[PDB]
């Protein structure tokens, strides 16, 4: 518990990188967050949206 | 461009469309800039038999 100033630098960057990665799985209101769904289920004019 | 159709087929003449007319007869670009203009031609083009 004494090294809080250094351990917090490692923890904050671990949280930042893991949150940036987990956001790949978010839909953002799109039909799916898996791009291969859109690339196989939809025609180009819908897939672009 | 110009051509004859049956009255069902109009919907395939739009930017980046698909189906037998679009894909095997006459294909518009996916980014087509222009106007599509059409009329019933039964009076010009039909004949008995």
């Amino acid at each position: 518990s004494a090294l809080g100033k250094l351990q917090d630098v490692v923890n904050q960057n671990a949280q930042a990188l893991n949150t940036l990665v987990k956001q790949l799985s978010s839909n953002f209101g799109a039909i799916s967050s898996v791009l291969n769904d859109i690339l196989s289920r939809l025609d180009k004019v819908e897939a672009e949206v | 461009d110009s051509f004859v159709i049956r009255g069902d087929e109009v919907r395939q003449i739009a930017p980046g469309q698909t189906g037998n007319i679009a894909d095997y007869n006459y294909k518009l670009p996916d980014d087509f800039t222009g106007c599509v203009i059409a009329w019933n031609s039964n009076n010009l083009d039909s004949k008995v038999g």
